[PDB]
């Protein structure tokens, strides 16, 4: 198992 | 230049200066942040913030169910909340600049490496499918759980992407040359003396790669041509270290030799990530989500360690391809360095 | 396995594979078959073959009884009898195993399909309008009239119905308001499949994104068929076909995640209004439609039903305010 | 990987090999493509092609209307159809493999670059108004006008935009480590003798930037800080050669050095580009377009020609950047290159 | 330069700056300016002032069974007179310039714009229909009645109209056009340019790079702006019609890669006595401009009622048959600012 | 003054 994501966050 | 991820939570908001942060030799470059955080829900509730060197070799849920997960090769664990009193001692001048900008209740953090981890380094994916990902790399999470430091999960978690690197050292190491003999069943006389002289041994992106292939001839068989490939050795160890051949560039003019003198030619390629864009298998240093990258760097092994280094260790090797009649396609290889 | 239709005038028997053509988009499936007709009848009598790509969007005789007829997108007429030159150059090995089969009077067919056809979709009918139809569709009819080629007359005419079914998207956005002024509701539904078919279903991976204030009531996802309609007006009608929820709240401050699972079934909507259903063989058991698609847009627009499916993901925050979003997805068949 | 324009007007279809062409050092990387075309219209009409390597320093009908427009440095013109008497001897493999898989029509062609061109290298827009567009860059075009190859107009042109990009040599040069002593009026000793001491002499787009940095000290004035700067000399020669300075990168901790003795740390920095995205007058190497580019490599001088070289001229430095009580910044430059 | 309104019964004056606002983005344009009351006429009645953002579509005394009014999508009301402990916190500098030149009376007034309100934008009658119209003002009201604050009528109520009018990449459309009798790639139509936001005072360049049109000969390349006249009442309605369109016979050849740039100049004084093409608003008989395109803000709770001017340069080609093949971009034109 | 552009063709 051991968790995920969200999945995107490309600067400030 | 200075980004933050605001975490949609508005409980941790985590200020960064720069996402690649330079691995260096002596020391690595530490990570430098704050955490601005908001008291009306954090009511004894309690900040923390986390480096996780994490490697990756498949699916998110596929490979979750079985027996394994990622073995993460590090985990640093700070607490933000609630200060010491007056936690942090050197305070870096960036977190001078966001805590003067920001509140009373933003929250220090720092984030020291130590000598065993790798770089952020992946392969290059297929064009073609069935669902697959690989690569290490280095993240940063902030959150906050009940429970102590020794357990977290969702609903407080902000995360961001940052880069570690090798770079080699101040030293080259002898000039790498090479020029071989080859004996056959048909054709008697030496018939392949060729001197592969280069200029260096550990180049970087965006120098030249020429090749100074000096043919000493004295023979028959007609030889056809003299092909110049830059190998990317793509070595894996997951369950077991494994080379997968492709040629990153490959260039080639007719520059035919005549039997029995010394004739010599520079072959000169440029291996550029632009040409080998949307092409498989061919390993890029890992990049940051979606930005663009450079050719996969090579990695090198430590002389001698009680574990064997697990993953890809990239190694690039120039091949020099020739083609004799009636096509015969005779070749070598030598060490040398991408890092 | 194999499937006839023979006339009540033993005249014009048609054999043929497959019901389900598959609609690959560089091809098509084309037709294969073939007519067994008998000569003592049809002594200087002329067999053809047809293939119709029609549109209903009502009753036979009142939209019969109209301004228009249907305004048929597509119809493959060739010569079965007499076999002008006998012209098949590949014959197939359907053909191969019915020429075996049968008396050679069986004279071979082909239909070829075109690029700019759309699929088999009918609306749902009502459970109150009785006679409300409307509907895209492919037939086949093997004929004879006196008339050179270019008429017919009902009989002699053999039907029969096939189908031309057509064989890592994240969505994050923010919500500002008037009372509220925190970014307050960012959303990622995020997913890891885009084109389904009947079978696999639908989890849809929703990360909470939320700050602090006006206490976020609930979530549910919700899959809408979307059916644009173009005959005169494009249109287009919402329905939910499948809906699944829980009660997992998120608190102030905090980054929730839920993964939503949900299964439109063919057998929950059965008897309802609105939800097309692709096309049926004139009563067998089908499927939910799958999502059509206007290729690139030829130079005639697809008159036509035109699916689509989506997953709504729909949120209630106090006192219980229904916000949403919504992304684009496609549901098509799988091939053998 | 093989790429083609076919030219607007379905006439002369050009086919090449790559865009991004190897300035090498013995030689420079020539162009080998094919170019389609068909007989129906073309007939007496004489095809040619050219590679128009170019300037660009502004603003297109504004600069027409002027008294100069741009110094095209150079531009090579030969004669693909009808051919002199059918001119490809050597073929290119690629030029073997293009005549047999295209139709019989396809004209070769061939442009070997000289010695006395720089490279292909933009300035660096900014965020604002950042179109004064500078840049030189390699252009290759088909073309056919009634008129001899000295005339030409635009309704046949075909227009593909390719790089030549500087790549380093095969030794460096001695190890640099070169600065002040600094003598004062106030405070007497020898007072900061430091030793920004290197590693190499010619780096690229793959390694960093670690300064071993030396001091020796009997202080009578507190040091408190040394900051270590890498800058760029935007040398652009118009008119005039132009040094435009501003830091790609630099790095600092607070490391304190007492008095009466000696102190040492290796600072480190890379200059990427990421973190310099967004922002003004930074030269980077040419891009193709719209597709990724980096940072520019230095460009050099050759030892003695007749004319001064008219472009941008980069060159790179570590400024050795201290803060000394009560806040004089004092520091030094040395040379350093990232060809 | 500065003016007034007076009313039939001198009763009530309204001094202001200027009857062009800017609709700025990240603010709006304020309204400023002092009413000028007397005295004795005006014992222990009660002074106000009032603006009064409108939504018009038709006929005074006749679109009135609409089932409603002008549905005036804003309206603001502050209280001139007697002044309420006034919070004239910020006094303006031209309200200065007002109060002592004008007797120390002058009551200031001052109203901020909420954000989902749009700019002053009309259509254009035809030259034949005579008793239509149709566009958004900006206007504002200074009165006084013998009330609570919510009765109001005229004859004290003066009333004068003003505005708020709004003071990318090299855009560039390359499509192909595949046919039924036609194989080629048939028309590649490349209208690049170089701007995105122009005003009144520079022209159009439309860098149309012809990409083989052959095996069926072109006539030529028309270029046509046109004006997209959006209005959203009870429907949102776009009324196509263009404003300017010029026009040279270039040729281009089978097998031979055309551009030609194609100079059009929209005017007002050619479009002046035309049909269905919005112009800015305009005072009570003064010259006014060609209408500036007026943007969506992204993400309102609520649509925007009014008329929502773009425009566009299509380029319609013309292929042998007369054919007359086309393409559009976004394409918007907003003012220049002081 | 010598000339100008199209202005696009990123790749094959």
């Amino acid at each position: 198992k051991y968790s995920a994501k969200t999945g995107l966050t490309k600067l400030i | 230049r200075v980004f933050k991820k605001s975490s949609p939570n508005c409980k941790l908001t985590v200020y960064l200066g720069k996402r690649d942060f330079v691995d260096h030799l002596d020391k690595v470059d530490p990570v430098d942040g704050v955490v601005l955080v908001d008291p009306d829900y954090l009511k004894d509730r309690k900040v923390f913030v986390t480096l996780t060197c994490a490697f990756r070799y498949g699916r998110e849920d596929l490979d979750v169910l079985g027996l394994s997960f990622r073995k993460d090769l590090f985990i640093a664990t700070y607490q933000a909340f609630p200060p010491m009193p007056n936690p942090p001692r050197p305070p870096t001048r960036l977190q001078d600049r966001l805590l003067k900008k920001l509140g009373q209740h933003a929250h220090p953090f720092f984030f020291t490496i130590p000598q065993n981890l790798p770089c952020s380094v992946t392969l290059q994916p297929g064009p073609e499918d069935t669902g697959k990902a690989c690569g290490v790399d280095f993240e940063i999470r902030a959150f906050c759980a009940k429970s102590i430091e020794e357990k977290s999960h969702k609903r407080n978690s902000v995360r961001l992407i940052i880069r570690k690197v090798q770079f080699a050292p101040e030293t080259p190491g002898p000039q790498p040359s090479a020029e071989t003999t080859r004996h056959f069943l048909m054709s008697d006389r030496r018939s392949l003396h060729l001197e592969a002289s280069l200029d260096k041994e550990l180049y970087y992106h965006g120098e030249p790669l020429n090749v100074n292939v000096h043919v000493t001839n004295n023979s028959a068989k007609t030889v056809k041509k003299i092909r110049v490939s830059v190998r990317q050795y793509a070595d894996i160890c997951l369950f077991s270290t494994a080379q997968y051949k492709c040629p990153v560039a490959q260039l080639e003019q007719d520059d035919q030799v005549s039997p029995s003198s010394t004739f010599c030619k520079v072959y000169t390629i440029t291996p550029l990530l632009s040409d080998n864009r949307e092409k498989r298998g061919l390993a890029l240093d890992g990049q940051l989500k979606h930005e663009d990258t450079n050719l996969a760097s090579s990695t090198i092994v430590k002389e001698g360690a009680n574990k064997e280094v697990l993953g890809i260790l990239v190694s690039y090797r120039v091949k020099v391809k020739l083609v004799v009649s009636r096509g015969g396609d005779v070749s070598v290889e030598l060490p040398f360095v991408l890092m």
